[PDB]
């Protein structure tokens, strides 16, 4: 199990550590969308009508 | 049989100020009331009793 | 000595309430941002402590 764990021994206690079998933590994203626009809210709320 | 329910809900409902105000010139009533899903509040019917 | 000669002006503390209102009706704070946007306090009148 030694030799199937993990690769076999070359720097037996390595401080200075790469990830190849040690992994890195999870990349996924979740994107979600905005109730109000960005370029629809220019026309109403500094002429006279306000948003809420 | 259309419009009906045959359903347990209720009819009458109060809610208290979470937030109590206690200062020398205004009261913040101050409600998280959320409406039933499946339920329709009627702001023409809704008041204060103080 | 002239007060704006040197920067030097004395009478800037003794203010009270501003209402800056834009086109003589909507106000500039009035985008609920803060607790009196239709008229900014300056120095309070001793209204409530808190």
């Amino acid at each position: 199990q030694a030799a199937i764990t993990t690769t076999p021994r070359n720097n037996l206690n390595p401080r200075s550590w790469p990830a190849a079998l040690v992994y890195q933590e999870s990349p996924a994203p979740t994107t979600v969308v905005l109730p109000r626009d960005a370029q629809a809210e220019v026309q109403m709320t500094n002429s006279g009508a306000q948003l809420a | 049989h259309d419009v009906t329910t045959d359903r347990s809900q209720r009819l009458t409902l109060r809610f208290i100020p979470v937030d109590r105000e206690d200062t020398a010139y205004s009261y913040k009533a101050r409600f998280t009331l959320a409406v039933g899903d499946n339920r329709v509040l009627d702001m023409a019917s809704t008041y204060f009793d103080i | 000595s002239i007060p704006y000669l040197d920067g030097t002006f004395y009478l800037n503390h003794t203010f009270k309430k501003v209402a800056i209102t834009f086109d003589s009706s909507v106000s500039w704070p009035g985008n609920d941002r803060l607790l009196t946007p239709n008229e900014f306090e300056i120095k309070r009148s001793v209204d409530g402590e808190g």
